[PDB]
RNA sequence: UCCCCAGCGAACCCACUGCCAAGGGAACGGGCUUGGCGCAGUCAGCGGGGAAAGAAGACCCUGUUGAGCUUGACUCUAGUGU
RNA sequence: GUGGUAGGAGGGCGCGCCGGCGCCGCAGAAGCGCAUGCGUGCGCAUGCGUGGAGGCACCCGCGGCGCAGAUCUUGGUGGCAGUAGCACACUCGGGCGCGAGCCCCGAGGGCCGGGAGACGGGUUCUUCCGCCAGGCCGCUCCGCGGAAGGUGAGCCGGGUCCUAA
RNA sequence: GCGGCGAAAGACCAAUCGAACUGCCUGGUAGCUGGUUCCCUCCGAAAUGUCCCGCAGGACAGCGGGCGCCCCGCAGGUCUGCC
RNA sequence: CACCCCGGUGGGGGAUCCCUCGGCCUGCGCGCCGGGCAAGGACGCGGACGCACGCGAUAGACGGCACGAUCCUCAGACACGACUGCCGGUCUCCGACAGCGGCGCAGCCGCAGACAACCCCCCGGACUUAAGCAUAUCACUAGGGGGCGGAGAAGAAACCAACAGGGAUUCCUGCAGUAGCGGCGAGCGAACAGGGACGAGCCCGCAUGGCAAUCGGCAUCGCCGAGUUGUGACAGCGCACCGCGAACGCCCCGGACAGGGCGGCCACAGAGGGCGACAGCCCCGUAGCAGCGCGCAGCGGAGCGAGUAGCGCUGCUUGGUCAUGCAGCGCGAAGCGGUGGUGGCGCCAUCGAAGGCUAAAUACGCCGCAGGACCGAUAGCGCACAAGUACCGCGAGGGGACGGCGACGAGCAGCCCGCAGGGGCGGCGAAAGCGUGAAACCACCGGGGCGCCCACUUGUGGGCCCCGUCUUGAAACACGGACCAAGGAGUGCAUGUGCGCAGCGAGUCCGCUCCGCGGCGCAGCGAAGGCCAUCGAGCUGCGCACAUGCGACCCGAUAGGCAGUGAACUACGCC
């Protein structure tokens, strides 16, 4: 009754795909992610120590912060075409 | 050790009383954490870096230990009795001109060791070079070599370039001499050849009996 | 505790306290030597340090003895023959609040 | 001794950069020395081994064999030679992976502007000559 | 020489009694209890540990009192 | 169902274990002492014993360890009111 | 003069690494196995076998430095035990096949749900090929393995509509 | 979640409920239980006194060991004598 | 016959040892996110492509420049540039809007979101210590909220002082575990100096009146706007920045020479790595070698700070004490005011609040670099491996395991048997055949039957209960222990004390720093006013023992708190 009977009702699910950080943790109910804190403005303050380690900055592709790495390195010249025209005058 | 959400499980369910990993799913699951006894737990009494690491001495103490290891390089017994072959070697305490700084490539520095008679002793740590023994060999510290002749100089006799690359030479100026040249390995009598600059400042850096020295003040 | 010692004034009840190991002290000294160097060859003829005043220190216990003051006071600066604006422009440090106290210091530091 | 801080001595990235060496430097890493009768005319004490050279074996099972490097594998490190070679169970003959370290370069080939690189290494090799003669004049 | 511990290898209660222990903090930490069950402590190495003396001095300043 | 077989094939538990009688012993022994016996080490039943296994006794006590709860406990406090 | 728990002390043995110093190793290092010897003892040395690249001794120095126990931790392995247990309404013939109680076909005898949607699953669907793995036995079978194929909307459902709590 | 919800059983609130679950503080504290790793050599106890919200614990004293220093006569004894 | 013990061979398993493209620690460097669409995500992208990693419809090298011949599993590609490197393009979609705000504003902009180590602001615990506990402590911490930057914050005295006076801030040393606070209990606890690092100073407002001399915008030398409720000022920057780098042969052993032997050679290079064993001379490297320029102009200067200061009350805070700071409320200033370790008042002394900016010394993770008396695959990060992966949880979250042939040249399928897996004769190789291969345990074989000790003529006799542990007392019908391997527990720091050792000694202490008249000692007593010896070896280091604080020998509570997540089970209500 109260365990293996109870399990067969358990078809229902509360907690889909969010939108921002694409765990299964947006309720349906509740219309906010469990993980990010989706639809605030702001990201959820992470629930452990090593949720930032699994979920934050670094994790990820970081496709903007490795080309910014890559011009900071080299002085911020820019676009190579654009950059002779700017030398030329 | 100390990364995991580890709770004990309390008595009662015929396990030890050791923090578990939290969760299931996992082998590491349900396994003893956060002990020293325990697999990935963390050392009980882990090391830390503000253990002191440096020794305090007293710098007259030292001062004393400095000559007194500087003694046992004149003393020809002694500096036999450590390793080095000083058979060919003319005098202990050997006193080579202010002209050393005349010697420009280290083959006339090597030809200039050989005619000092120190070529047994340079032949015996230059093929002395063996891999070290243990695991310091994977760490940064693969070969050993036996100590060789030290060579004492001022800054008026300069003789770095040509002199540093011949093995079983080392080269110290003698207004810093540490007891790690002068008794490498705690054994006293190290080869020690000096310039006639680095020989003439020793009763300075140190002043004569019953004097303060004149160029280290306070020391008898 | 046991015996006769003086009694424990160890202040590490606090698990907040950090402690600051010196592992860096060897080498900010080269960092330190290094900045003093480009610093006088920044200014190459110009000397490293300001002209400084010679005051007497302050309570009974170090009033016997003169120390290197911060800088000249502008009545001091004008009786040397300067205006204490062009005397900033050569190498010279000048204190706006110090008060000119006395003729001996103000004598010598004028001098 | 190396009086560089910048380069390393240490025994763990010296050989982390030989086994991730990228393939320019992988070029440079599987170097030859030249013959006597190549560095009386180059100059340099060697260069990096190429295709269509002809080489002499120094080292191994080979040694004292001559022949042409038929190829090269910069991952692994192999130089493969002409004549040194070794069958298989069905008769395929292997050439068999050499190091360019046990390689003599006899004759340089010198057709895919190869020529052109071998007197950059040259010239360059005798302009900073005539620096360090010119620094020890003076 | 070494330690006591490099002794003590091999001694079940490693140096510190079968009966009794070698327990976290028996008598409580510090010196607390000297009014109550270290008074014999107190009594005999710090009998002026407890109490007051004299007029308070709010900022003593030493180099102004300074009378070698 | 068991039982017997082909194939498949666990767990509990495990200081070590020939069996009794009395004695002594931490005052109820498989081992000690003194006696009585049994030992080819197999199959099936069986529940006397192993103070059988479960579970760091839930009873009780102790802890200057708690928590739930109560009020004429102590010290406070939201609320109401002035 | 000689016992010894708790306990204190001394001197050594052993381990990782250090500064030295004597050396050894592809003519075989460490490690390991079995022997022999030494040693009150911690332990040490050798022989033979294995092994295939490092190591030893001593003096120094640093220490995460010695285990039978912790319902220790992790890993491995036993006994228990070929035991408990696991299909026991099917039967006969035929087929393919190396191989058949279970796969296929025919017959006989029985039994009970079957067929559509949702949620949930996600390719399990279907075809071809396979299997010496998985299926509480076996399999030529399969919700298995491999290769493919398949989901077509103005009218079905949702959105491009409406509001409910 | 010192919250819900309860035709009221302290029932139920994801096999958890007389205060859920997760992470952290936190290696919470434990006068309590368990364990605490080489050898030989030298010596070797105490389970008593006083006090303590003290009675499963401490501190002091006693006893053990180690380290010393100093040349002062020393004794768990008998004898004699007096209380 | 079984059983047990010992050995041999074979299993079994993965200890040991050796290795290590990994970790850890320290130092240094960098310190650069975002509507130009970030962090993160989703989905796609390879000729054969799952994972990983890369990438974005220009989707598995698009361009420029440099490099210069391979990449490879197949097929192929390639001097019309392979493989690479550096930089730049392209860069889907979700994810930063009910947006908010600035500027006369045809319009142009900004804020949001990330980062959470460092730093600033606000909010703010409890475990814990006090042997209970309530104030205290933990702690103005953890934690939560907000906000920056490469540092931040602070900062040019309404300061310190009491002197013969010093002179921004920050940091170090030091004052000092001190004055002081404190159930005056536990405990807590600064400041001026002195020495040092580093140094740097400035500004708005009350600016002309013979004319706003000032600024913003534009479609621009002219409009429009701001503005008289008042606008107004230039000294610092930039470029360049290499390619080369010395020196070895023979013999022996071996699968192979980097080994051994002999003989040389180079070295401003004998750091390190690779190469078929251990290489200065085989290779990569290593030592070594290279700079500069361009700028700085003018016109006000006594301007001054109010619902503040202060006082009263309250709450918090602090070492701050008849109040240190902060806030709220009531009261509410002045031309003189503030302050003077903090009762009032008076003196004297010293400063000028209620406006603003300010380098440097200081702190610090990711990341990059370099190191190390660190660890060496149960260790070291959780991860040396398709690791925050597999996997589990509704969710917040939780989170592993797994390294090794060789010269990467060979390592095969010839014959017989079997449906096959395979077996046997073979095959390759120095050997191993994804290193070594311990123990538990197992198969077979061989030998032998006490579990141990003693004795000897080896099967007899004698002696032995089960270890650990707590206990007055354990073989106990006390508890833990199936076996084996590996791991596994008095440590670190601070401050003391004692002892030993060491240097110097009325002195002593290098290590903050570029240079301690800083500490302690040479003499104490008292609450103090005051008194002052008839007088005394210390200072510093090293080592051990011990005490205390810290996770504190290791492991262990029930609890308490802070911040979060769940009504898919179930409870009720509504549609
Ligand atoms: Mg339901
Ligand atoms: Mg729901
Ligand atoms: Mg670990
Ligand atoms: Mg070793
Ligand atoms: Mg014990
Ligand atoms: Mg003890
Ligand atoms: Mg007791
Ligand atoms: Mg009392
Ligand atoms: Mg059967
Ligand atoms: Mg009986
Ligand atoms: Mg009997
Ligand atoms: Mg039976
Ligand atoms: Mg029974
Ligand atoms: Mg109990
Ligand atoms: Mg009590
Ligand atoms: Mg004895
Ligand atoms: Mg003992
Ligand atoms: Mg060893
Ligand atoms: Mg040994
Ligand atoms: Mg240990
Ligand atoms: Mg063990
Ligand atoms: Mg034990
Ligand atoms: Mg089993
Ligand atoms: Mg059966
Ligand atoms: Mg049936
Ligand atoms: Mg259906
Ligand atoms: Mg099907
Ligand atoms: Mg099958
Ligand atoms: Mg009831
Ligand atoms: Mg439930
Ligand atoms: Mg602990
Ligand atoms: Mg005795
Ligand atoms: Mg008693
Ligand atoms: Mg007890
Ligand atoms: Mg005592
Ligand atoms: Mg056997
Ligand atoms: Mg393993
Ligand atoms: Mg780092
Ligand atoms: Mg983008
Ligand atoms: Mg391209
Ligand atoms: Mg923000
Ligand atoms: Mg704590
Ligand atoms: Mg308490
Ligand atoms: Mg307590
Ligand atoms: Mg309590
Ligand atoms: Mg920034
Ligand atoms: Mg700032
Ligand atoms: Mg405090
Ligand atoms: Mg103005
Ligand atoms: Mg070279
Ligand atoms: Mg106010
Ligand atoms: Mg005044
Ligand atoms: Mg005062
Ligand atoms: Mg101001
Ligand atoms: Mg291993
Ligand atoms: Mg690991
Ligand atoms: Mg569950
Ligand atoms: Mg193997
Ligand atoms: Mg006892
Ligand atoms: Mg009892
Ligand atoms: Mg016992
Ligand atoms: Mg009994
Ligand atoms: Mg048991
Ligand atoms: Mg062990
Ligand atoms: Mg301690
Ligand atoms: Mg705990
Ligand atoms: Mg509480
Ligand atoms: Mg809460
Ligand atoms: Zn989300």
């Amino acid at each position: 009754s109260k365990g293996t009977s109870s399990f067969g009702k358990k078809n229902k699910r509360n907690h889909i795909l969010c939108v921002r950080c694409g765990s299964m943790s947006y309720h349906k109910q509740k219309l906010r992610c469990s993980s990010c804190g989706y639809p605030e403005k702001k990201l959820r303050n992470r629930g452990s120590p090593k949720a930032r380690r699994r979920r934050g900055e670094g994790t990820g592709r970081m496709r903007h912060l490795k080309k910014v790495r890559r011009a900071a390195r080299n002085g911020f010249k820019g676009n190579a075409i654009l950059r002779a025209l700017r030398n030329a005058n | 050790g100390m990364q995991h959400s580890a709770h004990s499980w309390g008595t009662g369910r015929a396990m030890a009383r050791v923090p578990r990993v939290s969760g299931s799913g996992t082998t590491r699951s349900g396994q003893g954490a956060f002990a020293n006894f325990c697999r990935k737990g963390r050392l009980a009494h882990p090391t830390k870096v503000i253990r002191r690491w440096q020794r305090k001495f007293n710098l007259n103490a030292k001062r004393h230990a400095e000559a007194m290891a500087l003694a046992a390089t004149a003393i020809p017994p002694l500096v036999e009795s450590r390793g080095h072959r000083i058979a060919g070697v003319k005098m202990i305490p050997l006193v080579v001109s202010n002209s050393i700084k005349e010697i420009k490539s280290t083959k006339e520095a090597f030809e200039m060791l050989k005619r000092f008679g120190l070529a047994e002793e340079l032949a015996r740590v230059k093929e002395s070079k063996c891999i070290r023994a243990g695991k310091g060999k994977m760490r940064n510290r693969r070969y050993v070599m036996k100590k060789g002749l030290l060579i004492i100089y001022d800054n008026q006799s300069d003789i770095q370039k040509a002199f540093r690359n011949i093995a079983g030479v080392d080269l110290a100026c003698v207004d810093s001499l540490s007891l790690l040249d002068l008794c490498p390995g705690s054994h006293l009598g190290r080869l020690v050849m000096w310039t006639l600059g680095a020989f003439e400042k020793l009763n300075e850096i140190y002043g004569q009996y019953g004097k303060e020295a004149p160029l280290t003040s306070g020391y008898f | 505790m046991k015996h006769n010692n003086t009694l424990p004034n160890n202040h590490f009840k606090k698990t907040a306290i950090r402690f600051k190991t010196w592992f860096n002290q060897p080498a900010k000294k080269e960092k330190r030597i290094q900045l003093r160097k480009e610093k006088a060859e920044k200014m190459y003829p110009m000397p490293v340090e300001k002209l400084r005043p010679i005051v007497r220190c302050s309570s009974i216990r170090y009033n016997i003895k003169q120390r290197l003051g911060r800088g000249f006071t502008p009545e001091e600066c004008r009786a040397a023959g300067l205006d204490y604006n062009y005397a900033r422009t050569i190498g010279i440090a000048v204190d706006m609040r110090r008060k000119n106290m006395n003729k001996e210091t103000f004598d010598q530091n004028v001098e | 001794m190396k009086f560089n801080k910048e380069k390393t001595a240490s025994r763990r990235k010296n050989r982390k950069a030989h086994f991730t060496a990228n393939s320019t430097e992988r070029r440079i890493r599987m170097s030859s020395p030249l013959s006597k009768e190549l560095r009386e005319k180059y100059g340099f004490r060697s260069f990096p081994i190429r295709r269509n050279d002809k080489v002499v074996v120094m080292k191994g099972r080979f040694k004292g064999n001559t022949g042409t490097v038929v190829e090269v594998r910069r991952k692994m490190y192999k130089v493969y030679v002409d004549s040194c070679e070794a069958s298989k169970m069905n008769g395929r003959k292997v050439r068999v992976g050499i190091d360019a370290s046990n390689l003599k370069i006899i004759e340089l080939y010198q057709g895919d502007g190869r020529d052109k690189i071998l007197e950059r290494k040259m010239n360059n090799r005798r302009m900073q000559m005539e620096r360090a003669a010119k620094i020890k004049m003076e | 020489k070494d330690k006591k511990t490099r002794k003590l290898r091999g001694h079940v209660s490693h140096g510190h009694g079968r009966v009794g222990k070698h327990r976290k903090h028996p008598g409580g930490r510090g010196k607390c209890g000297g009014m109550a069950h270290r008074k014999t402590l107190f009594m005999k190495y710090h009998p002026d540990h407890f109490g007051k003396r004299g007029m308070n001095c709010t900022h003593l300043k030493k180099n102004a009192r300074y009378a070698p």
